[PDB]
RNA sequence: CGCGACCUCAGAUCAGACGUGGCGACCCGCUGAAUUUAAGCAUAUUAGUCAGCGGAGGAAAAGAAACUAACCAGGAUUCCCUCAGUAACGGCGAGUGAACAGGGAAGAGCCCAGCGCCGAAUCCCCGCCCCGCGGCGGGGCGCGGGAAAUGUGGCGUACGG
RNA sequence: CCAUCUAAGGCUAAAUACCGGCACGAGACCGAUAGUCAACAAGUACCGUAAGGGAAAGUUGAAAAGAACUUUGAAGAGAG
RNA sequence: GCCCGGGUGGAGCCGCCGCAGGUGCAGAUCUUGGUGGUAGUAGCAAAUAUUCAAACGAGAACUUUGAAGGCCGAAGUGGAGAAGGGUUCCAUGUGAACAGCAGUUGAACAUGGGUCAGUCGGUCCUGAGAGAUGGGCGAGCGCCGUUCCGAAGGGACGGG
RNA sequence: CGACUCUUAGCGGUGGAUCACUCGGCUCGUGCGUCGAUGAAGAACGCAGCUAGCUGCGAGAAUUAAUGUGAAUUGCAGGUUGAUCAUCGACACUUCGAACGCACUUGCGGCCCCGGGUUCCUCCCGGGGCUACGCCUGUCUGAGCGUCGCU
């Protein structure tokens, strides 16, 4: 919706940040288990909730 | 027409995020939370469902206050005197 | 008295807990009225209270309460248990004089129900095993 | 054997403080036995290791009587690099090879003030003891 | 090159507050430089100009909060701030002269009658 | 249901007894507590009786022990009186004294 | 559960007859080596010392 | 009518304090079922238990007899062993069910109102001076203010005074 | 007739309780479908409007020494 | 049930006398996980329709351009909004996975960008209604009630 | 013979059993036994040169000061008068939240004091400090054909 209020549209922002992938210098530290981002969303697939 | 027809209709929520609990459990008409009870002063916990109490416990968050006491107590809560400087 | 707060009737159930509008509440009215001074000014401590007057459908009792932190009180030696910790919202926890009437407490034979602490540490001393070591 | 209550001997607890003890105490951990000479000299059996001590290898495939500085000490990976055991990979370029200090004994230290302060400690301590046990 | 708190504590407020003001200008010209693309020396010394930023501010505050209540300390009344700082419960406990002090008959009884030292043979 | 002959039995366990059950794995620890506090104790009265104040001799008030005899609360103020002890020094200088028992012999 | 039966009491006569059995099968010379024990060499296997 | 006391009751962003909410294993006060057992079931039982509400502490509660007993008498409370699956309750069916004495752990006793006697002999707060003040106290000076005789303090409480 | 207390006001530590919290010690216990739901970015991902429900997932090697370089293929992918 | 031989494997294991148990599976429409025949089978058939040439490219029925023939036919398969979605928008690049054929293409993936207000809305008003205080009730968290058992105005021309 | 099918073995797949490991649990015990209007528990949003998660932290934002220690942190860069770690007593600690000017959109105020406009003459802009309910002691201002006293 066009109309929006600012929590609603900080909330949205800030899950936007979180959808990026995993540094490629992260994977080969030495104490790491990581090999990707397991917590990205799609909007077509998870819809936020709200 | 009772199920997948009637699924389209929906299109605006009853539920919002809580000011206090941070939940989208906000029922915007009757404006009050769901899950904590947000317009009244005690917070809404019920002792027949453990695993809620122990979702939203004191041990969950940051603990940013009580962490600090808790070292605090180890010297006895001494204040207002400094380490002998070099 | 005290009615039972149900709906119409409806005290689901077996018909030994059918009833309605003939119960007893285990306090007396002088613990409520305490209780409800001590809610109303929480900032207070109950001492005691009495009986005043009363009519058809009230009750009046007076209630003493005693301010803790005045250095009237915090100063004398003799009163200044009052101002301890352990000493908070004592007609809510049934400690005085008329809240305890209400708990069966005394000595002797007729008052076995609460040998120890209260009806509740008699019931739990009473009512658990004591599976020994050794047995 | 372990008389004192307050310290444990339970295999679990010891490899966790092991494996996450923090630097001060990784410092502490990675020592290694001084060279027969300096334990002569200075009456101290053990020492810290320091960023450019040099070094007999003993044990491994390294081992022999070559004097090695050591460039740099990775104490995360409970790990010291001296500047000549070493091999190459692939593409030619040489990479440094981990030696546990345990394995490892100095040739001479270097002589800090901090370093002399702990060893004199170190000594006096030693000497009181075996002067207590007279 | 390393600005160092043991000796910003004897300066006064004016040339701390003008240094504060350098360091702050130096830092937003170190951040529009890591927009614009800088050397990794300059991306480097942002951590750095944060941390003097840092220590200038903690200096100050720590010597106008020592000057406050070392002025305080001579009055009845104090700020919550410089009030004693432990858990509620301890801070409404009876103090130590209304904890000690009887009442003058137990006084009497006490000195009247006190705790003997004394044995018995086997 | 009765098996062929024996005893019949009314076992105490209908209501939720598993709920409230007294082990008692502490007991070694409870012995080892009560010892090092009564060790402190002994120690902090340095010269005094461990065991405390002297106590009165008293008959078991039953037909079942009034032949025997045990060791009382307190010293009961006629008795102190006709042996010349003020109660209040009494407590203090090492007698228990206890103002309920009467002397009826 | 917790409250299993872990701990047995043993008769303190039927303890003190242990105690006696073990201390006088301890003197036998055939007993002590069949547990094992290499005693070839003892002079005396009911082996007294003095208290220095 | 006016002026002045006292009583009762208001108003304050008046000066200085105090309560709220959380955790909730253990504790205290209420409210409080039905599954189940009875080979059915309504009294019983589950059970004064679950759920619900309120209030604390490092422990809580209890506590120094308007007691137990009937003995040649014991002597606050609390906890363990035993009394005892006993006395007793119970469609006397299913089932339920203590206490005294005895041995131990621990052990500690006290204070008001009243009755009376002491020139209210009592208490709180504001100002100045001196001490240390990070648990705001001690001493002095104030024809400083107030509380309080509709009763503060000392003596004194069933063991007598 | 006897016996025993003195109700309708108040304070009081120790012995006692402790599946929450802080810090520890141990075990004839379990050994990744077990043991807490959770040995791992677990009350996480995810589902439900909501109350709430709720996983799967440990192991290269002593050391990355993690396969330079040549060759076919667009590459995945192969041969040396 | 077990003992040897051979192979793989890379760090612990067993015999005897006792002790203890969460101690032996073919089934429980058993629980979890894995894999078959079916089977290269059913099927990839609602709304008329595609064709020629060129370019790029390893690769073209599906991409792009040009040409032709068609459909929607203004109550649209057009142009804009509300709710809802929340970066899906735009440019560049890739073709591992996804788009139930394929793709040089994409609402996919990867890098970066993009939303500018005194006048457009919110913000203000009150509607149906919701909800404090006073009061009442309530063991109690609280509940009822909205002018009703209230000392409910902190404002003002002017004058001193 | 050839195909197909079946059986056994070798090898190779598929799958992840068994075994061996274990910074995790479970159970028992011990000492202590401490939250909050000086703003708790909880939630939200932000903070790293390269940083998504987890963790840590709060506009001083993967941390400041002080003390102890004594040459590192590390995945890549950069740069002993004390690097890094640990301890933690100084300081600081965004928005909600009992949550406190009124409401929950972050909307609308009021009062006092400062800095800009002014050169206080008022607006306007910025900054700082207050503005919740109940209740206790005291102070001030009051009300009453309530009980009185003098005129
Ligand atoms: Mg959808
Ligand atoms: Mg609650
Ligand atoms: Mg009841
Ligand atoms: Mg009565
Ligand atoms: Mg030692
Ligand atoms: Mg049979
Ligand atoms: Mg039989
Ligand atoms: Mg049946
Ligand atoms: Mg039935
Ligand atoms: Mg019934
Ligand atoms: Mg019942
Ligand atoms: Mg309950
Ligand atoms: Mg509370
Ligand atoms: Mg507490
Ligand atoms: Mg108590
Ligand atoms: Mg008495
Ligand atoms: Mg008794
Ligand atoms: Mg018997
Ligand atoms: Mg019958
Ligand atoms: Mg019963
Ligand atoms: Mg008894
Ligand atoms: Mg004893
Ligand atoms: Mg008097
Ligand atoms: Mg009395
Ligand atoms: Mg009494
Ligand atoms: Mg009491
Ligand atoms: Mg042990
Ligand atoms: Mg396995
Ligand atoms: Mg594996
Ligand atoms: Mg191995
Ligand atoms: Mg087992
Ligand atoms: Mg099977
Ligand atoms: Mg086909
Ligand atoms: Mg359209
Ligand atoms: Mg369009
Ligand atoms: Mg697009
Ligand atoms: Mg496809
Ligand atoms: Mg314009
Ligand atoms: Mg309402
Ligand atoms: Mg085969
Ligand atoms: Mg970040
Ligand atoms: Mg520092
Ligand atoms: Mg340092
Ligand atoms: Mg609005
Ligand atoms: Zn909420």
């Amino acid at each position: 919706s066009s109309h929006k209020t600012f929590r609603i549209k900080r909330f949205l922002a800030k899950k936007q940040k979180q959808n990026r992938p995993i540094p490629q210098w992260i994977w080969m530290k030495t104490g790491n288990k990581i090999r990707y981002n397991s917590k990205r969303r799609h909007w077509r697939r998870t819809k936020l909730g709200l | 027409t009772k199920g997948t027809s009637s699924f389209g209709k929906r299109r605006n929520k009853t539920h919002t995020l809580c000011r206090r609990c941070g939940s989208k459990a906000y029922h915007l008409q009757k404006s009050t939370c769901g899950k904590c009870g947000y317009p009244a002063k005690r917070k809404r916990k019920y002792n027949w469902s453990a695993k809620a109490k122990r979702r939203n416990t004191t041990g969950t968050g940051r603990m940013r206050h009580l962490k600090i006491v808790y070292r605090r107590f180890r010297h006895g809560f001494r204040e207002g005197t400094t380490p002998k400087p070099k | 008295g005290r009615k039972r707060p149900v709906p119409k009737g409806a005290t689901y159930g077996k018909p030994v807990h059918h009833g309605v509008n003939q119960l007893k509440f285990a306090r007396s009215l002088q613990s409520v009225a305490e209780e409800r001074a001590g809610r109303h000014c929480g900032a207070l401590r109950v001492l005691n209270s009495y009986w005043v007057g009363e009519d058809s459908t009230y009750k009046f009792f007076e209630v003493i309460l005693i301010d803790p932190f005045h250095k009237a009180i915090r100063r004398n030696p003799d009163t200044q248990w009052i101002t301890k910790p352990v000493h908070k919202h004592r007609e809510m926890r049934g400690l005085t004089s008329a809240g305890r009437k209400s708990r069966g407490l005394g000595k002797g034979h007729k008052f076995h129900h609460t040998i120890g602490g209260s009806r509740r540490a008699a019931w739990r001393r009473r009512n658990t095993l004591q599976l020994h070591r050794y047995r | 054997m372990k008389f004192n209550p307050f310290v444990t001997s339970d295999r679990s607890k010891n490899r966790k403080r092991h494996f996450n003890a923090p630097s001060h105490i990784r410092r502490k951990i990675m020592s290694s036995p001084l060279s027969k000479e300096l334990r002569q000299k200075y009456n101290v059996r053990s020492m810290p290791i320091r960023k450019d001590d040099e070094v007999q290898v003993v044990r491994g495939h390294y081992k022999g009587q070559q004097i090695g500085k050591v460039v740099q000490v990775y104490r995360k990976k409970y790990v010291i690099y001296i500047e000549r055991v070493q091999r190459e990979k692939a593409n030619g370029t040489t990479v440094h090879v981990g030696i546990h200090p345990s394995k490892v004994v100095i040739t001479r230290l270097k002589l800090d003030k901090d370093r002399k302060k702990i060893l004199e400690r170190k000594a006096k301590s030693r000497q009181v003891g075996k002067e207590k046990g007279k | 090159a390393k600005i160092k708190a043991r000796d910003l504590r004897g300066k006064k407020k004016e040339e701390l507050l003008k240094q504060l003001d350098d360091l702050k200008v130096e830092l937003s010209q170190l951040r529009v430089a890591k927009v614009t693309g800088g050397a990794a020396s300059k991306l480097s010394k942002i951590r750095v100009v944060r941390k003097s930023i840092a220590r200038v501010l903690t200096v100050i505050n720590q010597t106008q909060k020592e000057n406050l209540r070392k002025f305080y300390k001579g009055k009845k009344y104090k700020p919550l701030d410089l009030r004693p700082k432990k858990t509620r419960a301890m801070r409404r406990r009876l103090n130590k002269h209304e904890e000690s002090l009887k009442t003058k008959k137990q006084q009497r009884k006490e000195r009247l009658y006190p705790l003997r030292k004394y044995a018995v043979k086997a | 249901a009765p098996s062929r002959n024996g005893m019949i039995l009314k076992p105490h366990f209908h209501k939720d007894w598993q709920r409230r059950v007294a082990t008692w794995f502490n007991q070694p620890a409870r012995k080892i507590r009560r010892r090092k506090a009564r060790q402190a104790r002994a120690r902090r009265i340095a010269p005094r009786p461990a065991a405390g104040p002297i106590r009165p001799i008293v008959r078991c008030p039953t037909v079942r022990y009034h032949t025997k005899v045990r060791a009382g609360r307190g010293f009961s103020l006629e008795e102190l009186r006709v042996a010349g002890i003020h109660k209040k020094v009494a407590r203090t200088i090492g007698i228990s004294v206890d103002p309920r028992r009467r002397n009826k012999s | 559960k917790t409250w299993r039966r872990w701990h047995r009491r043993v008769n303190t006569t039927q303890k003190r007859y242990a105690i006696c059995s073990a201390l006088a099968a301890s003197a036998l010379p055939a007993l002590v080596m069949s547990k094992g024990h290499r005693i070839e060499e003892v002079p005396e296997l009911p082996l007294v010392v003095e208290d220095k």
